[PDB]
């Protein structure tokens, strides 16, 4: 059980105790997904409005 | 009222418990996957402990201790006994055992075997695995080389344990036996030893010559099927105690049961910090089957601990009722057959 | 988050008027629209149902529709008749003669654009319109036929707003004409497609509660409507008062409707008493789940609950409420589907209704509601197989096919409930 | 000195941020009007508290925080409450109508229309930073906004601030504390989309906080205020290293470095002690040994689960108050001989310890008693996967019938995102199993 890396200041202290040793999507891709979801909402609304016009 | 679920259809013990609960008028059985239960009679394998104790307003209890497999698998029992300082390498009631894969103790086993072959001491060992379910996959041999080849043919972990060459033999018959003790640990980690045990006996005389014949050497009830000395190769404590009094001028309590109680206490106290559900968001109890051997000096030896034991037929009623009184109704009360092993 | 309220036809306007009496009282609003309450909790969410006119007057966001003037003259003469914005009375002179086709296709079609003009004028002055609630019966002509025509025109103009109805289901026990099963079946078809939530108020259950429980030998519509206005106050409590949990119409529909067509709710209320006696929390909880307290004449033990909302009003032990709610589920463990976890929600509001120290309102989405639609479908078929009374409808330009389609769709709805009752 | 920007999203994120900044102001001697009499550098500085607060020429100390919600009622409380003078109006962003407990509505429908405005407001805080470390993101798993808008925000922050660290404080759903029925869906959808974008996430299960409040504070029916003040103490002890002089966890990177050896497995378990009732007139002060021991009691964890049946990958102890290293090592010695503390074989068995001498600050008139010493343990244990299994199972029950799925498809989400998200969680559960089980 060894203590290492003891650092002290007026606010407190920090240290390590060892008990045992061991044995992205782009901007365009995001806006594509957003717009694909928006167009699917637009499609469903147009189907609704078409159904209502009937 | 109270609710429970059943997830091991193959449990003889808890089918009877379920039957008792229903016939109190205060328990209702729900479907297997209804999460709103008070009590879970869980599956043997992959039990979802992580889903227990998160139902608002339900006190939840389960009939298994998470982590008790450490005691109830032959491999981990050996590792537990060796590496637990409270059991230590110096433990005197567990036969010399080694875990062998086809961590691994292949070399240290041969080192003690060499001392035995050089010493001309009795050098007979038995190799088994908890994966060898019900009378399958056991080899007893006086040659270490022959034992290992048996392990390599199967693809699972085995333990090599010193076969007890000098067992206590019942008379008449010159015949081997083992002792099963049932132990209930409740949610408070009280340890309750059921008053009644059973001796599983061998029907055929013990023969120290050939270990090729595994019938007078394996006491397992399934392997015996027989019955001429006792009904079903089972002798109960009243008879065995009367035998010990008549043939050996001693009692079951003095010569054997004090040791059995010591061994049960030692094993279960050892793993208590790792499995206790005191201060957990759900509670456990479990019924255990401890298997012991007795040698000719009336020394008791632990062979294995079973985590999902069956019971002797004429004892199902009493013991299952005891499970309800002590383990279930103590948590869920409605509107002794056990010996409490006191500890810490 | 404003709500626009519409009430159509005789039933719709009489139950609507009582709704506004009750919630005006709860919010401290007198019959002249002046606030005279004693708690800021009364005004905090008052804009959900009222506009603020100059002079600190509150005006219901309410539109009153009918094809004959009679019931709306009664409302204007009624107790709170003067709070309604006079421009929001929209009525004809012809009537609809208890005839869905007159409400939906002929007489109603002449009036509906005027109604939509008023609806549009209310929506335009909404900071953020939540949606619409319609009160109406399904057994007559104006509320049933013109009401569902209105719902269809509102959805077309506001397809992204929530549409809710309180719909009174006909019963032979409290019947005006024999054609009610025709009118109700044509309406259920509309509601299946164009509402997000329908509170099914069964005149059979309302009658039975008045007769058996309230011990009223001869119930009147006034007596049935007391039960409705109290239930309506309960179900809208979580929209009208600064209760936590932050519930608007859409959040309510999201939590109550797991499949779009299965949005027909069984409401319930407790207490119903034939009194000054203190009602304990166990009693409220037991009663609100009792079939005898439910306003759709369906036995909940004949099906399974998909979702449940339970609203407690008054000052009571929250811990005792949670306790009793968890208790009632265990006594009814079979009757909740196991494949929607935690499908029972409990809400509390400190403001009790008038004259009660505490009460509880139940909203169940139960598969047992299929019993209501089975009753109607039986009564529909008994007449329709002999084409009885059909000339009243074919004389308004309808074809038999349209009756066949509406019957098919209702029987599909029934089998849908049965399918999830066994899942 | 390196700045940290806090972002609070949805009702849970906003109300918790209120509790946190209230506590920070108490901890740093900042009054509700933003003045800080002890800060003798007027109008500027690079002290440790400046990582969270900027300064005007008038001496106002201004949180580096954005508050985002899709309806205005929660943030309107900020604008009118005790600390209204603290925040610039541009920092408090509200929309018109909320996500209705619908991830797809927060992420796609409404997210699309407000995300650029949020980024613009965040950019304006960033433009005031001489060396931005990155972001602390507070949100529920279960809310439509907390789940759906946060996941969109996290994606765009990676695009706009690719080199910056991102930490989460996430409220995990519990039915005791008011829940929507679809919160399992929202939790999985947001964890899937956010996983690649979070460097370290601190999950708080409302069930655990609820239970600590009932059991230790003797509160029969905890409110959000009760819950949020307890949560803010834990947050404060996690962030105290960024706001005070110190040598442990001094920048956001150090959280990954110390707690997260495998990027996907970035969910440390927080345990906190002691929680003592203020109404408790008689109170006996707990020792370093005792508060350290309490760190291995499931009853004090921010997520109920059993570390004894998992394995540790890292473990930090953060003490506040009257603690010295001697007592910590003596306590650790005793606990290691008494408890089940198993590390994975490829990690050193040990503890990084940080001590801050200022004892915990508590809100005057609140429910927590002022104590002479407290500790927060951050341990990355595989036992926290129990919380993933619970959630994944509730998701499975509903999704097998497609219950409520039409609400999400109706907002333009494809049904495939559900199974995609669920298969990612199944892989996450497999990662935990591979690390932790023998
Ligand atoms: N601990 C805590 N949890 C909260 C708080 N507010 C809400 N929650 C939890 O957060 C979840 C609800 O999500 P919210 O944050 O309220 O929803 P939202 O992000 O505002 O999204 P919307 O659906 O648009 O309202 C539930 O599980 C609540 O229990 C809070 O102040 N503290
Ligand atoms: N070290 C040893 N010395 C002598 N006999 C032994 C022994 N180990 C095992 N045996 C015998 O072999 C039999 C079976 O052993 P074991 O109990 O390990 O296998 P098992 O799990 O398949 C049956 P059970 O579940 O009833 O214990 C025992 O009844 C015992 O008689
Ligand atoms: N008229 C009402 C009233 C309520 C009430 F009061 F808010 F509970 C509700 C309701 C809301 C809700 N929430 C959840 C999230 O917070 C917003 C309100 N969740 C639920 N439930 C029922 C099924 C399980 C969830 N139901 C619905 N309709
Ligand atoms: N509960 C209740 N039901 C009513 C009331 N008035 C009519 N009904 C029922 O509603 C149906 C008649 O429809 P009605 O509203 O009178 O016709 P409309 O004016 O054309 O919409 C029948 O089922 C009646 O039993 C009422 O005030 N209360
Ligand atoms: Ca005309
Ligand atoms: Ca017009
Ligand atoms: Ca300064
Ligand atoms: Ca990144
Ligand atoms: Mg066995
Ligand atoms: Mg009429
Ligand atoms: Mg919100």
């Amino acid at each position: 059980m060894e203590v290492i890396e003891l650092n002290k200041c007026t606010s407190g202290q920090s240290f390590e105790v060892i008990l045992k040793p061991p044995s992205d999507p782009s901007l365009e891709e995001i806006q594509k997904k957003l717009e694909a979801a928006e167009e699917r909402r637009k499609y469903q609304e147009a189907e609704l409005l078409k159904h209502l016009a009937e | 009222m109270y609710t429970f679920v059943v997830r091991d259809e193959n449990s003889s013990v808890y089918a009877e418990v379920s039957r008792l609960l229903l016939a109190t008028g205060q328990w209702k059985r729900l479907r297997k996957d209804n999460p709103r239960f008070n009590l879970m009679l869980g599956e043997r394998n992959r039990l979802p402990f992580g889903r227990l104790g998160h139902e608002p307003g339900l006190v939840q209890l389960v009939n298994y201790y998470r982590g008790a497999d450490k005691l109830c698998r032959k491999a981990s029992l050996v590792k537990l006994i060796k590496t637990s300082p409270e059991l230590s390498e110096s433990c005197t009631w567990f036969p010399e055992s080694y875990v062998i894969y086809p961590t691994d103790e292949r070399e240290v086993f041969l080192a003690a075997y060499n001392r035995r072959r050089e010493g001309r001491e009795g050098n007979v060992w038995i190799a088994k695995s908890s994966a060898g379910a019900k009378g399958e996959g056991i080899l007893i041999s006086s040659e270490a080389s022959e034992l290992l080849d048996f392990i390599d043919e199967q693809g699972q972990v085995h333990v090599i344990q010193k076969y007890l060459e000098k067992p206590l033999l019942l008379e008449p018959g010159h015949r081997k036996f083992d002792i099963r003790s049932w132990v209930l640990v409740d949610h408070l980690y009280n340890i309750y030893l059921y008053r009644e045990g059973v001796l599983r006996t061998s029907s055929e005389p013990y023969n120290s010559a050939n270990f090729q014949d595994k019938t007078c050497h394996l006491t397992n009830h399934c392997i015996q099927k027989y019955g001429r000395y006792e009904e079903g190769n089972e002798m109960f404590f009243e008879e065995f105690n009367q035998y010990l009094m008549d043939a050996l001028n001693t009692t079951l309590e003095n010569s054997i049961l004090l040791q059995i109680k010591h061994i049960i206490r030692s094993c279960l106290m050892c793993i208590e910090p790792a499995i206790s559900t005191k201060h957990l968001h759900y509670q456990s109890f479990q019924l255990f089957g401890f298997d012991f051997m007795v040698d000719e000096e009336l020394k008791v030896w632990l062979i294995e601990v079973n985590g999902a034991p069956a019971c002797a037929q004429k004892l199902y009623a009493e013991l299952c009722q005891g499970i309800v009184d002590v383990a279930i109704s103590s948590v869920f009360p409605l509107a002794s057959i056990f010996i409490k092993l006191h500890h810490h | 988050r404003e709500i626009v309220h519409i009430q159509a036809g005789q039933c719709g306007n009489q139950i609507g008027a009582k709704f506004w009496e009750v919630i005006s009282d709860e919010h401290g609003i007198d019959p002249t629209g002046s606030y005279h309450g004693d708690s800021d909790l009364q005004l905090e969410r008052i804009n959900v149902y009222y506009n603020e006119a100059t002079g600190n007057k509150y005006v219901p966001r309410a539109i009153l529709v009918d094809l004959e003037p009679g019931t709306m003259d009664s409302v204007r003469s009624g107790p709170f008749g003067q709070i309604f914005r006079p421009d929001n009375f929209v009525f004809g002179q012809s009537g609809a003669g208890n005839n869905w086709a007159k409400g939906h296709y002929t007489e109603g079609a002449e009036l509906v654009d005027s109604v939509l003009d008023v609806v549009r004028k209310e929506s335009e002055s909404c900071d953020c319109l939540q949606g619409f609630q319609l009160t109406h019966s399904l057994g007559g002509g104006t509320g049933s036929g013109m009401g569902t025509l209105l719902i269809s025109k509102i959805r077309e103009e506001y397809p992204d707003r929530i549409m809710n109805t309180f719909s009174v289901m006909p019963s032979p026990k409290v019947s005006d004409t024999v054609v009610e099963p025709y009118n109700a079946t044509l309406s259920v078809h509309q509601l299946v497609e164009n509402t997000d939530e329908t509170y099914c108020i069964d005149n059979e259950a309302l009658y039975d509660i008045c007769f058996r429980t309230l011990k009223l030998t001869t119930p009147t519509y006034g007596d049935l409507n007391h039960l409705v206005s109290a239930t309506m106050s309960g179900v809208t409590t979580c929209l009208r008062f600064p209760g936590q949990l932050n519930a608007d119409l859409r959040k309510l529909a999201v939590n109550m409707v797991p499949f779009p067509r299965l949005h027909f709710f069984m409401p319930g209320f407790a207490p119903l008493t034939s009194q000054y006696r203190a009602l304990t929390v166990p009693e409220l909880t037991q009663q609100m789940f009792d079939s005898k307290n439910m306003m759709a004449a369906c036995d909940p033990r004949h099906g399974r609950y998909l979702t449940v909302a339970a609203i407690f009003r008054g000052r009571m032990s929250m811990k005792e409420v949670d306790e009793q709610m968890l208790n009632v589920q265990n006594k009814n463990s079979s009757y909740f589907v196991e494949w929607i976890p935690n499908n029972v929600k409990t809400a509390v509001c400190d403001i009790p209704p008038r004259g009660l120290k505490m009460s509880a309102t139940f909203i169940g989405n139960s598969t047992a509601i299929q019993e209501l639609f089975k009753r109607i479908s039986e009564q529909f078929t008994a007449m329709f197989r002999r084409k009885a009374f059909l000339h009243w409808y074919t004389g308004e330009g309808m074809d038999e096919m349209e009756f066949t389609e509406a019957e098919s769709n209702m029987n599909d709805l029934v089998s849908e409930y049965q399918q999830y009752q066994d899942a | 000195m390196r700045e940290c920007i806090s972002i609070h999203v949805g009702q849970a994120g906003v109300q918790i941020g209120n509790a946190c900044w209230e506590l920070y102001c108490l901890e740093h001697g900042i009054q509700p009007d933003g003045q800080m009499p002890s800060d003798k550098t007027i109008g500027g500085g690079d002290d440790s508290f400046n990582t969270f607060f900027s300064e005007t020429g008038a001496g106002k100390h201004v949180p580096r925080a954005v508050f985002v919600d899709l309806e205005p009622t929660v943030i309107d409380e900020v604008r009118t409450g005790t600390y209204r003078q603290l925040f610039h109006p541009e920092q408090l962003i509200t929309g018109k109508e909320d996500a209705a407990n619908n991830y797809a509505r927060g992420h796609y429908t409404i997210g699309k229309e407000i995300i650029d405005l949020v980024l613009d407001r965040i950019r304006k805080l960033a433009d005031q930073c001489t060396g931005l470390q990155g972001f602390l993101v507070f949100h529920s798993f279960g809310g439509g906004t907390g789940s759906g808008f946060t996941s969109l925000l996290m994606e765009r922050l990676s695009v706009d601030y690719g080199k910056k660290s991102k930490l989460e404080f996430s409220i995990y759903p519990a039915p005791q504390v008011s829940t929507a029925v679809v919160e399992p869906y929202n939790s999985i959808l947001t964890t899937h989309t956010t996983l690649e974008h979070s460097d370290c996430a601190f999950m708080v299960d409302n069930e655990a906080i609820y239970d600590i409040c009932r059991r230790n504070l003797d509160i029969e029916r905890p409110t959000y205020t009760n819950l949020n003040r307890l949560i803010s103490q834990i947050v404060s002890s996690i962030t105290a290293s960024l706001r005070f002089d110190g040598a442990l966890n001094v920048d956001l990177t150090e959280f990954q470095t110390n707690l997260v050896p495998y990027p996907r497995i970035h969910f440390p378990l927080a345990t906190y002690a002691p929680v003592i009732s203020a109404e408790k007139a008689y109170h006996e002060q707990l020792s370093v040994a005792e508060i350290t021991n309490a760190c291995f009691e499931p009853a004090n964890q921010m997520v109920k689960c059993d570390p004894r049946h998992g394995k540790y990958m890292a473990c930090c102890l953060l003490y506040r108050g009257d603690v010295v290293p001697k007592d910590v090592n003596a306590a650790i010695a005793t606990i290691k001989t008494k408890r089940s503390i198993q590390f994975v074989d490829w990690c050193p068995t040990g503890f990084k310890v940080g001590i801050n001498y200022q004892p915990p600050t508590v809100v005057p008139g609140g429910d927590l008693a002022k104590v002479q010493r407290a500790v927060c343990m951050l341990s990355n244990t595989t036992a926290i996967a129990e919380a993933w299994a619970r959630l994944d199972h509730k998701f499975d029950l509903m999704y097998a019938k497609r219950a409520f799925v039409h609400w999400y498809v109706g907002e333009g989400m494809e049904e495939g995102e559900f199974s995609e998200a669920r298969e990612d969680m199944a892989a996450l559960e497999k990662d935990y199993e591979e690390v932790g089980v023998d």
